[PDB]
Order: C-alpha cells, then structure tokens, then sequence
C-alpha cells in the first residue's frame, strides 16, 4: 500500500468515516460531515492533536459503524459522527451494504 | 491477559439460585439448606471460561495451581463407515458386472436335432464408477509455542495427538455428508423407486400406514426369489434382511417407536425393518425415509496420506491429510425411497438393453420398465430419435435397423403423464451402435 | 463403439441438485455449502451408465485406467427349497402309502 | 479381451454359470407356487371363509 | 459477525450478540458475549484509498 | 473429455487404401483382396491418438481393456562430449597465456652502442573465459495422481524413471546445442579463417574440389614452420594431425562414401585426414564444414547437482537438476571454416597488440593483419580516438602525448562497392592506456 | 473479497450487471440501458441462483460489445447488458482500448 | 506430407493458455507459414498467430 502521514484535528474514532483538509503543511483528518462522501476510514483512535498515517489502497469494502439499522443492499452515506446511514439521494452515496447491521454494529460496505 | 471478567460471561440467568436457597421457607429448595458450602458450588460449578487466578486461602501470596489437565478424546465416527468398501491403490475406474437370469426352454428331444449351437447371449449389465472426492485437511501445530501450556510431556504429546484426531474426525464428518449427498443425488436424478405416503406427522394412523408400507417393502426386497421391481436397472436381484438399512430422520423414527405400538417392542430387532441407521433429515424436500442395500454404496478409498511440512522461520508444522474417494452408488442393489406429498405419477422408465450393438438389417427387442407410484397402467411410446437413415421401431419396442444406417441412434421409451395441456414426458433411453453387414437387398416381398 | 454420450441418459432430474446447493441460502442444502468437491460427486455419483475415456489430470496424454472390476454375485434362491425331498435316480412314479 | 486377470476372467464365467443356477431357482419357485394354485383350483384346499 | 479492530485500539473489548425476543415495550434482550484482547502491530495505518 | 474424435484425426491421406483394394482391377493391390479383414487393419493400423472406449464384441455392456503398456526408454548422448576438458570446482575465470615469436634485428654495432639496456617485451597474448551457462531443468512428478493411469507398480516405477531420464536427455541435448552455438557464434563474430569452396553436392566434382581444400589446409595447419594465419589473435602456432577434428555433417559423409571413397583404389589417399565428428549441421547460411584444433573448445564444468523437494499440499516431487558450465572457445588454437556462397572480401582485421600501456609522450607501434578471403584486399587506414591534439597514429606508429584519456586505436579496411563506401568497411581495435 | 448474490433474471456471461435488493440477499440482473453498470458476469447465472461477486477491484473489464466500438470510445450500457459507445457523460462507465465488431469481447478501462 | 501439432491431447483450463507447435513435414527446402485456427470456439477464444 502507499502510506502517508496525516494529523488528526478532532478526535478520530475507529471505524468512522473520515474527511480531510489542507492544514499546516499536513493533511488533517476528522470525521466526515453528515450527508456526504468520505475519503478515508479510521481503523485506530487518534486524538485531536495526534499524528498518524493513512494507508492508501483501493479497498473493495470498508467496515464502519452503522449509524442506524442497515439492510443488505442499502445505499449508504455519512451520518452523525462519521457513521454510515441508509439513504436514497445518489449524490451522497459512497457505497452500499452487503450485510445487515444494527445501529452501533459494524457494517461491511462496497465502494461506488 | 484479561481482567474485569466475572463468572457471568454469556450467562442470562432465569432465576438467581442463591437467593432461592437463602429465602427458602418450606419451599422446594429446602433440601439445599443443610448443605454447608452451597454458596460456593453455585458460583463456579457451571465451569469457568476465562481462568481467573486464585490465591491460596492459608497463604495469600501462594497461588493455587492447575492440577489435573483433562484433554477430551471425543471421536466422531461416520454412521456409514460400515457401508464403505475396500481400498483401490491404482487405477481410477471401477467396473460392476451383473449377470441376469435367462428363460426356461422345455426339454424337447425332437427340436434338439437342429438347435444344437443355438447362441443365447447372457444378460450382463455393467456399471461404471470413478473417483469423485479429492480433498485435504489442514492443521498447523506450533510445537514450541505449545510447550508453555504443558508442564509434562505426557500432557503435551497427548494434546498434539488430539489435533491429529480432529483431522480424523473432520474426515468422517464430511464423508458422512458426501454419502448423505448421494441419497439426495439419486432421488434428484429420479432413480429411487419411490413409495408414496401421506405426511406422517399429520396424524397417527398416517404413521401406522407408513410402518405398513415399510414392513411390506422390506419383505419384498428380501424375497429370495428376487424381483425386477426395486432397483434402477431392473435386473432381478434380492437383498438380505441383515443387509437392509432404513436410513431415517431422528424425528420421524421417534414418532414410530412411540405411537406405532408394533414397532415399539421390535426395537433391538435387526429384522423388523432392517438396521435402522438414524441420521438427520434429508435435503430433498419430500424424502421421508429410505430402505437401501448394503451393496448400494459403492464407496471406495483411494488415498489416505498425512504429508507434513515444517516452517523453520515460524517454528511450526503443517499437517496435510488427503482423502481421495470413489463416492457413487450402485444402480443395481435394491433401493426404495419413501416420499410424502406431491409426487409424479411415473418416476422412471428403465429401458432394457440400454446399450446395443445391432447389425445393419438386424433387430433388437427392447423393454420398458415403467416405475409408477400409483397402481395404474401407462402407455409407452417407443421412438427412435437420432440417426439419419429411416430406421423405425415397433409399438412394443422391437427395433428394426434399416440396412444402411451408418449412424448412431438412441431409442427412447416415452410415457406421457399429466394432462395434454402440460404433457410431462418421462423418457427412458437406450442407445444402439449400428454395425455394418455388407448385405444386399433394398426391397422385400 | 459409441460416440457422444451423456451422463444423464435415462435420468429424469426432478430438480437439479447442483443448482439447489448453488442457490441455497439456508434452505436445507446449508449442510452442503462447506462441502468441497460437491459438484464433482453429484456429477458422476449415480454410476455412469456408459463408460467414457477419462484422460489423466496431470499428464493429459495418459488414460486413467479401469482399476477394480467387481463381479456381482447375487444368489437368488427358491424360498421353498426347504420343502424339497430327496432325489430319484431311476424310475418315474412315487407311491405314497 | 475384456479382462487382464485370469482370476477375474474365471469369476465372470462362474457368474454366468451361477446365473444359470439362479434361473433354476426362479422357475422352481414358480412351479411350486403353481402347485398351490392348482390345488385351490381343483378345490382340494380345506377352505376357511374370511 | 466480523469484528474489525482499529489500528490504535489499546484495551479490552467485549463483543455482544443480542437476540431481541419479547415485548416491543419490554425488550427482553438475550446477549451472548465474548472477550477480545487487542495486541499491537506497530504498523503505519491511518487512511485508505 | 474428448467427445467426438475420429481415428483419422491429424491425418492427411494421399489415397484411400480401402477403396484401392476394393477397386481390385488396379493390378498392384491384388494381393490384399485375399485378406478377409483388410478394412479392420487399415483403420487402426497407424495407431489411435485418443483411445475411444471400445465395447466388447460378445457382450456389449463390457469394455475392452488395455492389455499391455510399453514405456519407450531412450538414452541420447552428446557427440561433442569428447571436446570437454574437465571441471573447475573453485574460481571462475580462465586465463590462457600465449607467447608469440619476436622480430629479427639487424646486427648494427654502430647503433648497438647506446641500446645495451634496451627493454624489449615479448609478444605475450592472453584471453579470458568466464562462466557462461548457468541453467536448470525443471520436472514435476505429481505421483499420486499418476496412480490413476497405471494398474501395476512395475509400470509406475518405470515411468517415474523415464521422466528422470527425460531430464538427463535434456542436459545431453542442450549441452550439444550450446556447443554448436559456439561455432555459429564464432562464425558470426567473423573469427574464422574463411575458405571459399562451392557446395560439394553441386556437381560431384566440387566434392572432389572440397577434399582438395581439406587436405591442403589440414597439411597447412600442421606444418612445423607454424603460421600467422589460420587463427584469430594472429599468432604463430602449429597444430597436430591428431589434434585436428572435422565436423562435416551426415550429408558430406554419405556423398563421399558413395562418390569418392568407393571408386578410389586407395582410400587413405582421399580420407579427410583429420578426425571426423559427424553432426547435424550448422545454422549459419553457408558454413558447411569446420576444421578445428582439439584445444579450440574451452568447455569446463562447474556444477552438476540434482535437487529435489516435495510439496505436501499438492502431493508432488519437484526435480531441479542444475547445470553450470563454462562454454567458450580458444582463439589461439587453429580454426578453419569451409564456406559456400558469397563471403565478405575481408573477414576481419587483427590489430596485433590488443592492449598497450604508453606513457605521456611514449611510443607504441601497432600492426594490422588483414584476413582477406580474396586474392588482394589491402590498404589499412589507421585512426585513433581520445581527442587530444598532439596524439597521432601514422602508418603504424602512435604518438600518444600528455592527453590522459583511455584512447582506442581504430584501424580500417575498405571492403566497399563504389559509392557504397560510406558504410562498407571492416575495423579492428586496440585499447591504449596512459603511463 | 466477495459476497453472495441471488441473481434475478437469467444472467449471461460478459454482460453488464447491476445490483438491487429484495427479500435480503443482493439481487443481480443485467444493467439497464444508458447507465453505469456495477458488475461483469463471468459466467451464466440462473434466475434465482445464488452465486458470488468477486470484488477484486479491477481497473479494466472484458465486456461483450453491443455494437461497433473503436479505440478510445466512451462506453455505456446497451441493450441486454452489452456495451455500446456513448457521447453523453454520466452514462459513461469506461472506455475501450480495443476495437470490436458486435458480440465480440472488448477490453475497456473503467473510468 | 504432414503437419504435426505437438500438444495433440490438450486440456486447458478456462482462461488458460497452451502453446502449440506445428512441425511441418516438408519434402523440400521451402519454408511454409503455418496459419493457426480454432474450430468449435466462442467469443473470446482464438490462437494468437504463433
């Protein structure tokens, strides 16, 4: 994979959808805003001032926290706190569920 | 390491047993009152999953140690290991041969003046089996990492062998489900001689009819005279009563032994319904139970090797146990299904000789064996499909080859069932290889 | 001497078991999902009716041979043979007094 | 030319001979079964009506 | 049923498998639990793709 | 598996022998008309590539078996094995050192006055042979799956044997192929002493003209006078009639036995005097024979070891037969090529010192030897690289002044056609150092 | 990785596919005309047959051509899951790197 | 007189490859280019020239 250094700027939690921004000579990361398309997924807790890395790779699927109950095949978007939630507005869809998840459980997703 | 794990890990109590012994005022727990250490057994008598460490009572700084280590030796046999045949080292294909019976021919010393050298060909039907299963099992044992869980070489080497046994167990689990598939295979092919019943669990009496249709069938299979009625080749064969096996669900066999009172005191008999081999249910939707022969399973072994590897970097082994097997069934060797619910009226048309070398201008009598579930007569449309040279068959199955055929033709025996709106053309099929003759002719009379 | 022949010859497949295990999502064929070589057992595990030459899986120019030939020995009996009497070499009539 | 072992070439001959012996069992069943249906036809069975 | 562990998880977890039986307004939860010990990798994670 | 295959699968028939015996009036097939099974024999006479299942004739249900399995064991050798030298276990290079003869100087006691301590180096020539071939033969025997194709442990062990012997018959073939590569390589570099002769099978007198050029040249090789010709590096070596080998082919062998060696009253008066190793033939477009010394081949062994391994997941052995080998030729030993067709007018040009060492302002003389397949092709033109404007080559002498570059001496011979003299030339080079 | 799909209606090999959902398991059918497909069939799949979707993120697909495709042409779904040329962005799911007649397979790079 | 194709008995997995080696038995010194072809194929199956 291709790794690079990035700094959290707002208490990154594991399995949350992440977004990024241009900071002080470094890419800064945080939980993705509600109702959008995320760029990266957390797989480690990284606090507000903590420095970490990002492992680049065209992953087939992500495992993220379900922000609500999810049915197999549901199109997903970002929700509160960077969780993944069911939707129907194409422009905010970043992937879809291949398995059932209850709120708070991990849900595997396939990118689109 | 772990912490914070109580004895209640995964346990959803229905009532707390320790309040009940405490609050017992003439109740039904009142015999647990005189027990001295009752409150200790209730805490960790169900087992402990995570192994908390326990200080000693007298000297707190000492730690109470693990005493006996029990390694469970639970084995998982195949229920059908008694139906498996020998070993085949070399080759791949197995060939069955069944020579059928012939006719009677009245002694007549005047007809014997010319019918010396009469050429009656024997009625041999053959059947081929090949190797099917080819798979391996896989454990890694890290030898040096497991030396820390074991303080003695008795308990260490006993545990190593209990990983080999889990490979041996994993073979006879999958060999079961492979041999269980062959029943699900053969009924899906439509090669069982089905026996229609009502759903046995629907009522008593419907159970009692089902034990009638099994006890009647079992005696019909083990008739010494034999019959052409109970195998999917329709040769005349018998079975034995000790070699007859009733493969049945556990729930269904439970109903018969309690409700049908005749079968109740005939458990521990090997001869009321044969040897009842209780398994779980069949994957086929209707198949309730099956009588079957010992010679039904043509199950043979080909390869039992446990080849091993050692990774030096990882300090472990790999144990690769290969099981290669012929897993097929004999289309000889009487086999009866018991199928509830909706069945076809006719399940199979067995065409005798299913293989024929017939001369150009020659003839061959074919015979259909309509296996119907009901008691009804069914019309056999004989046909010749294939070929290019105008060969035709009669309405009773006498083939007549057209003298210059030179093309392989197959002979079908169609029994239409259902109605004319959906004609369910159950077709049996023979084949014919056309041999040249170099004969003259072309027209007759 | 045969040309193209199938393994389904007189076979009336009431359902296809290969498609039944393939399309299975817990409908009773769930015990065959972890079964490794299931398709090749259910293919020719009904006892191929007409033999066809199988080439060897590693070196393809070789022929996988007939290994074992099992000649069946079903012995049909007369159930009433226990009712037979002795043998009469000479003569024709029996006189029962 | 369909066997490679004499022990299997002999055992198929014996399966052809025992097929003849099996035929003498199938008919003898039927003739001894016919003697019952003869005797009930000629009416010499002591009959109980059921 | 597939736990996926964060690249900087550092304490003892507990998975839970909850079958909700019973009343809509009285959730009778039957919960099977297991314990996971998170052990380190020292790998450079971060973000992907 | 192999559904519908005819018995005449890969067969292009010329005439139908079924119909030609059947049309019996053609008075050459009349002796096959008595044969009562002619159609059965002439169908599976060539053999079957596919093994269709044959049913039994008496009982159609049975299958006609295989009776006999024959393993066809073959052992093939290397003709050129008697040119190999030995094995070199340790170390890599081979240095071969030759010491050529000197030049006669006139007595000249006038100029012997100031030259008493003149230093005069010998004409010592060397060339190096690194290790060339480094290869291995790969054979998987997947033995538990080969149990299906056999019913005896005699045929099964005889078949694993022939796979292993198939790995050794590759090391006898490819070892032979590289050794005929070293003749086609050498001819492709321009390093033979090319001799012009017509194809000997052209008119059978050019065979006779070819033996005259083989017994001339094989005498010219072994004259005790030695010769500056007949090899690269242009040294004066001599050779021996026993150490001469000839390669011709199986075409020149049989033509000589029929057209010459049988008509002749004295066979020793026309025997290619040398040793003859009869081989296939050469891949160069005109190179017919090669007359050569014994020590021309510098072929040394370095490693021959079999390594096996077993994969317990796939149940197979895996045989790695390694062969490492030094495969070069020696330019000091004589080598003559006998070439038909058109040849270049000059094959190559040899610059007689190959490496020098000259001081800043020293003085080296360089010398050209033209190979010259024709009767006359001359006029060596001398140049030098190394770009310092005091250095100069002139006829033979090299000036080589305080420029300090690794210059190289490029000579030239103009094999050319008119105004095609812009590309058409043949060079030879030396390398000159500083100090 | 991969996941179980229940097919939907007679999937043919090399045709462009699209996902949906019903009872539970993701349903697979031929992609509708003039849009972006989700998956390429590797083999024929019966109407209600369960199978796998091999998610091994491919940069390029081998898809049956529904019409004459030239090198560099932008492709979209055609009829019956075939691939056809398009001049309307948003319907584009990739482009050809090969030339193909009709019914021939064409390699295309997804974009 | 003959064009001998070397792997006569080929068993190739789906998506796999086999190399085929035609040995033309010419009765002269002339060279003859082998044209390769697949019969019985579908879309996606051909020989690439050599």
């Amino acid at each position: 994979m291709v790794s690079f250094t990035a700094r959290a700027k707002s208490n990154v939690m594991a399995y949350r959808l992440l977004a990024y921004s241009q900071g002080d000579d470094i890419i800064e990361i945080s939980h993705a805003a509600e109702n959008t398309i995320p760029d990266y997924v957390a797989v480690k807790d990284v606090d507000k001032g903590d420095l970490t890395q990002v492992n680049m790779y065209p992953l087939a699927a992500w495992q993220v926290i379900a922000g609500s109950d999810i049915k197999v095949g549901d199109n997903l978007t970002t929700g509160k706190d960077g969780t993944a939630v069911p939707t129907d507005d194409p422009s905010t869809v970043f992937g879809y569920a291949v398995e059932e998840a209850q709120e708070g459980q991990l849900v595997t997703l396939v990118i689109s | 390491t772990f912490n914070d794990v109580k004895t209640s890990l995964g346990i959803t109590e229905s009532y707390d047993i320790v309040n009940a012994i405490r609050n017992s005022q003439g109740d039904n727990f009142k015999s647990y009152v005189p027990l001295a250490t009752a409150n200790n057994v209730a805490e960790v008598g169900a087992g402990i999953l995570i192994n908390q460490t326990v200080q000693n009572d007298f000297i707190t700084s000492l730690v109470d140690r693990i005493g006996l280590v029990v390694i469970r030796q639970v084995s998982l046999n195949n229920p059908l290991k008694k139906f498996k045949k020998g070993q085949i080292p070399l080759g791949r294909t197995i060939e069955e041969i069944y020579t059928d019976i012939t006719k009677e021919k009245q002694y007549d010393a005047e007809e014997a003046e010319q019918k010396v050298f009469e050429r009656e060909m024997p009625n041999v039907k053959t059947l081929f089996h090949e190797r099917n299963r080819q798979g391996f099992y896989h454990q890694t044992i890290q030898d040096d990492s497991l030396k820390t869980a074991f303080v003695s070489w008795g308990n260490f080497e006993s545990f190593v062998s209990s990983i080999i046994n889990a490979i041996y167990n994993s073979a006879e689990v999958d060999e079961y489900e492979y041999m269980k598939l062959l029943v699900d295979n053969y009924y899906s092919k439509g090669l069982f001689t089905t026996v229609k019943i009502d759903e046995p669990t629907s009522s008593t009496g419907a159970l009692t009819e089902f034990v009638k249709k099994m006890r009647a069938t079992a005696r019909k299979l083990t008739l010494p005279q034999g019959s052409r009625d109970w195998n999917s080749m329709a040769v005349r064969t018998r079975s034995y009563m000790e070699d007859l096996h009733l493969i049945i669900d556990a729930d269904l066999e439970a109903e018969l032994d309690v409700d049908v009172l005749a079968k109740a005191f005939n458990m521990n008999r090997t001869d009321f319904l044969g040897n009842v081999t209780v398994i779980d249910g069949f994957a086929s939707t209707g198949l309730e139970a099956v009588l079957v022969d010992k010679d039904w399973f043509m199950v043979y072994d080909n390869l039992h090797k446990m080849e091993t590897v050692r990774n030096p970097r990882g300090l472990y082994w790999n144990y690769y146990y290969h099981v290669w097997q012929t897993l097929s069934v004999s289309r000889f060797a009487n086999a009866v299904a018991f199928v509830s619910g909706d069945v076809p009226a006719v399940t199979q048309v067995i065409v005798s000789p299913n293989i024929a070398a017939v001369k150009q201008g020659g003839q061959q009598q074919f015979t259909a064996y309509v296996r119907a579930t009901n008691a009804k007569d069914h019309k056999v449309v004989w046909s010749v499909e294939g070929g290019s040279t105008g060969t035709a068959i009669t309405g009773d199955g006498l083939l007549s080859v057209s003298g210059n055929e030179d093309n392989q033709l197959t002979v079908k025996a169609t029994v239409d069932i259902g109605t004319e709106d959906k004609p369910k053309l159950v077709v049996g099929e023979a084949v014919v290889s056309i041999r040249p003759n170099n004969a003259s002719g072309g027209a007759q009379a």
